[PDB]
């Protein structure tokens, strides 16, 4: 039957519904063209994946710190000082590696055949067939990458991004932390809302 | 940047001073509790606020005593040019992109000119918010951006 | 009247559009006057 | 289910063709031909229904000044000036909360206007369902528990006409109260009493 992001409305035509997480949601027709759609599907994946870790990375330590199990600076603060090596060195390193591993999945996107060359010696390869869903060592546990299973990944990613969007905006204006923001709201919600803050 | 910041410019202070005295002079004829007086006192308060912001936002001033803008790209003055500009190009791009979305929707139709002099407002309202993501015009450019016939 | 709607959306569409724009611009200014720069960043 | 020998607002006149008489509350009144075309009309009918229903709730607003004037109660605050009050959490917050629920309510009715279905479901429990056919008559337990809504034409028409007529009356009422306060700067009921005391000199003119 498919899911309607909007009940009354109808889904667009290029959305077959053969895609995980498809609810007929393209009001601006960004994915009318199929190529754009493929690209966007891949993009949603990754934007969604980084957001997952990021939201998790950002949120959990804040929670644990309040519990007192450990002490770490708030995410918007990990940046200043206190690391073996400077900020610059990490960057260049981050860049070299990220540059390689991507300028990397990109090849698999244009033409799906970049699974060999592992390691430099060619003994090991990746066997499978969906873009943005690599196999092999990538999936040590071999969970069935069932369609519907993919539905869950996307939902989390979509959710993560609203959270991420929330964290950053919330940070400004608030000047505090998400968990903190939560405590303030929790302590007295009717008196703590975007309304009292803005 | 041969100028001096406005916060520390004597000429910039003399202008705020001279302006307020001019408006205050007019204040005399109207007496106190009065409509013009409140109107003039509101201009005076609007005047103080103006100069206050310019100094507050680190804008240099010239020997003339008036702020001057740096558009070189210098980071301290993006507010002066670059930030507003990007804002513009976003809107300009928006308007143009929506305008071009309408003509393409209109082109293959009946009498195309009929909808150029009499707007299809349902269609326009459908296409206006597409400009929000107009810089994904770039992805049209990778394929169907412009006509090959010419 | 369909037709009345039709008189509208002619160059009256321009004036209704620009009058709305003028209003919006005016209110913005009334709210944020004398702005020579974008200071929020 | 058209009646052409129906009473008209203008007894002598001739009603417009679009005003068929099938609809409830049809007295053949559209001098400006606003309902001139079917598409516009359906929309107008729904709008009137809503205005009428909302106006009727508003009429209750007239109701409270009655008890406060004599019976008493905590409803003493005039409807006028009612908004600028300190109860609970501040008004603005309240409004924001209201916007979300009611939005869902219409971002709700709207789908129904555009379509014929969506009643078909309770999103959380896709089985509660509920159905009433016809437009601004959702039906179901939430909106029609007693179920007097479902019935037969003639009966439905009669009942429905009653809904609209009270509404039109209610609408003038509410507007009358708002104007009444400004021109008189008082309570409506006070206006009511005052009028009775001296209907001869107590009118718009009195002021
Ligand atoms: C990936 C996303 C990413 C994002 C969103 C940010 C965001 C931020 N960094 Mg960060 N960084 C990111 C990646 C990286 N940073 C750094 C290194 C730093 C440093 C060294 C600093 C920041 C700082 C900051 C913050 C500036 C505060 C502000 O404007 O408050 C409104 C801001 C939260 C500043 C900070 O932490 O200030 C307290 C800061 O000094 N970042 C590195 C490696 C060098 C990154 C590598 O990917
Ligand atoms: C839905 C219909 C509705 C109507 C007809 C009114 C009408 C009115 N309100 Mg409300 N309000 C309504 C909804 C709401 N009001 C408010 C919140 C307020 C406030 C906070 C105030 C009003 C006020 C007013 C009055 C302004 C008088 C004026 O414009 O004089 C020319 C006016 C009687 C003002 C007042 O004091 O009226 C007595 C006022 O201060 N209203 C909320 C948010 C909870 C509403 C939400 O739906
Ligand atoms: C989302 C991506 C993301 C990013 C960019 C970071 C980035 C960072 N983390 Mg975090 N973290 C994340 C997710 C992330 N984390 C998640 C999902 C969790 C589990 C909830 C954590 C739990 C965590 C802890 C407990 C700590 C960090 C710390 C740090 C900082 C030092 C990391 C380091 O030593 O290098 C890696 C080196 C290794 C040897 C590994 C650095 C800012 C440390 C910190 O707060 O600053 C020192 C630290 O205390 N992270
Ligand atoms: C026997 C131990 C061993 C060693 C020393 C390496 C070493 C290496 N592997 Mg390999 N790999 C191994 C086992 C091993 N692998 C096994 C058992 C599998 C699955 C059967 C893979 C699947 C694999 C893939 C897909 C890739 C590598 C790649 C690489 C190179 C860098 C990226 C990386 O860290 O790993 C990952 C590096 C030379 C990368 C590479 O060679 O560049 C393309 C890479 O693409 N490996
Ligand atoms: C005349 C030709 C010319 C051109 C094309 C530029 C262009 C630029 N300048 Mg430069 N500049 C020039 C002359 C010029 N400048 C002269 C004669 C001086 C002497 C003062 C400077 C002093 C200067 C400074 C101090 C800075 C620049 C910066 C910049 C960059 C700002 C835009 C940006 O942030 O990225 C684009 C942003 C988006 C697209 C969003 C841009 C590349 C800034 C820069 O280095 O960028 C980081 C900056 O810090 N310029
Ligand atoms: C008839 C005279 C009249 C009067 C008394 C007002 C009064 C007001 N206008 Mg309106 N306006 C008018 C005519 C008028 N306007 C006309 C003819 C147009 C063009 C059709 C507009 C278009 C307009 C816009 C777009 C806005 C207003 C807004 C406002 C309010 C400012 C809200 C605030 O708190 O500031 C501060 C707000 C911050 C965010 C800081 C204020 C109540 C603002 C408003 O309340 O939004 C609904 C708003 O942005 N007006
Ligand atoms: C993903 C983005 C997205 C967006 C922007 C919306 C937006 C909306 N949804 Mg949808 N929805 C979504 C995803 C989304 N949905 C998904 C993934 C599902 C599951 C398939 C649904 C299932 C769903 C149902 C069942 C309903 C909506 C409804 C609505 C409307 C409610 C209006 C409202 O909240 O009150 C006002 C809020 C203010 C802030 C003002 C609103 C237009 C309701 C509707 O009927 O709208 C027409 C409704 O009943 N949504
Ligand atoms: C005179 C006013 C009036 C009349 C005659 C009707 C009549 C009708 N309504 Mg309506 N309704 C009204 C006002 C009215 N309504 C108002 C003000 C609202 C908004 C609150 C609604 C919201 C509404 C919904 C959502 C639905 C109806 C439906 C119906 C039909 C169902 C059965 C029924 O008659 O209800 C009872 C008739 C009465 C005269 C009730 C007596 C007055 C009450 C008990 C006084 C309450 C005391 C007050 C709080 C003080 C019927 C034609 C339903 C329908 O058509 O089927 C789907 C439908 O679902 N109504
Ligand atoms: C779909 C569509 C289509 C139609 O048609 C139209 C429309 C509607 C327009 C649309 C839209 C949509 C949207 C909105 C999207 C969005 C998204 C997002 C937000 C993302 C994010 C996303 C996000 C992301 C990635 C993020 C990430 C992050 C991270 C990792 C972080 C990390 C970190 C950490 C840990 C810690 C520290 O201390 C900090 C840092 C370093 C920082
Ligand atoms: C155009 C035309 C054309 C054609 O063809 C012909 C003809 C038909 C003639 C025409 C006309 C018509 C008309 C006149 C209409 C009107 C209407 C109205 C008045 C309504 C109201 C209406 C009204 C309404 C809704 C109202 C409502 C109200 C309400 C809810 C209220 C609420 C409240 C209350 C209670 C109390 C509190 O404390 C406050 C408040 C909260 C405020």
């Amino acid at each position: 039957k498919k899911g309607e992001w909007l009940p009354g409305l109808a889904s667009p035509g290029y959305l077959t519904g053969s895609l995980p997480g498809d609810n007929g949601f393209d009001p601006l027709g960004l994915a009318e063209d199929p190529e754009n759609l493929r690209w966007f599907v891949q993009a949603e994946l990754v934007n969604g994946r980084w957001a997952m870790l990021g939201v998790a990375g950002m949120l959990l330590p804040e929670v644990f710190t309040s519990i007192g199990i450990i002490n770490v600076p708030k995410w918007y603060d990990a940046g200043k000082e206190e690391y073996f090596a400077s900020s610059s060195t990490l960057f260049v390193i981050e860049f070299i590696l990220s540059h390689y591993v991507e300028i990397r999945r990109w090849q698999d996107i244009k033409n799906p055949g970049s699974v060999n060359q592992d390691p430099i010696f060619k003994q090991y390869s990746l066997p499978a067939g969906e873009v943005g869903y690599p196999g092999g060592i990538f999936n040590p546990l071999n969970f069935a990458p069932t369609l519907e299973a993919k539905e869950k990944e996307i939902a989390n990613g979509r959710l993560a991004m609203l959270a991420f969007l929330g964290f950053i905006i919330q940070h400004n204006v608030t000047g505090k932390g998400p968990f903190d923001n939560l405590l303030q709201h929790i302590s007295d919600p009717w008196h703590n809302t975007i309304v009292q803050t803005l | 940047s041969g100028l001096t910041p406005c916060k520390e410019s004597k000429q910039f202070a003399k202008r705020e001073k001279q302006s307020i005295k001019k408006l205050e002079s007019s204040l005399k004829i109207y007496a106190a509790d009065s409509a013009p007086a409140l109107a003039i006192n509101a201009t005076i308060e609007k005047t103080k606020r103006r100069f206050d912001n310019y100094a507050k936002q680190g804008l240099l001033c010239g020997a003339d005593g008036l702020p001057h803008l740096i558009v070189s790209g210098d980071q301290r003055h993006w507010g002066e040019f670059i930030t507003p500009g990007i804002l513009f190009l976003y809107i300009a791009g928006w308007i143009g992109w929506v305008g071009r979305s309408y003509l393409i929707a209109i082109r293959d139709e009946k009498k195309p000119t009929q909808k150029e002099i009499i707007i299809d407002v349902p269609l326009a309202s459908r296409l206006v918010f597409r400009g929000f993501s107009w810089p994904i015009a770039a992805y049209r450019e990778l394929l169907n951006g412009e006509l090959v016939a010419k | 009247r369909d037709l009345k709607t039709y008189l509208s959306v002619a160059p009256v569409a321009s004036t209704l559009w620009f009058a709305a724009l003028a209003g919006l611009l005016i209110e913005i200014n009334r709210l944020f006057p004398d702005a020579l720069t974008f200071p929020f960043f | 289910v058209a009646e052409p020998d129906r009473p008209l607002w203008f007894p002598g006149s001739t009603p417009p063709p679009w005003l068929d008489g099938s609809l409830p509350g049809d007295f053949g009144f559209d001098p400006l031909g606003l309902g001139s075309d079917p598409e516009s009309l359906r929309w107008n009918v729904q709008a009137e229904l809503v205005h009428s229903r909302w106006a009727m709730l508003g009429a209750a607003g007239i109701f409270i000044p009655e008890f406060l004037t004599k019976l008493g109660i905590l409803l003493t605050p005039s409807w006028y000036t009612a908004g600028e009050q300190e109860y609970f959490t501040d008004t603005t917050t309240l409004f924001i909360v209201e916007l979300v629920f009611i939005g869902w309510a219409e971002g709700r009715r709207w789908a129904d206007i555009l379509n014929p279905g969506c009643v078909n479901t309770d999103p959380i429990f896709p089985n509660n369902k509920l159905t009433g056919t016809d437009v601004g008559y959702p039906g179901g337990l939430w909106f029609d528990p007693l179920g007097w809504g479902s019935a037969s034409p003639q009966k439905l028409k009669e009942l429905r006409t009653k809904e609209i007529k009270n509404g039109r009356l209610a609408m003038l009422a509410v507007m009358g109260a708002w104007f009444q306060h400004i021109y008189t700067g008082t309570g409506p009921i006070d206006n009511l009493f005052a009028h009775l005391a001296d209907p001869g000199h107590a009118t718009i003119f009195a002021a």
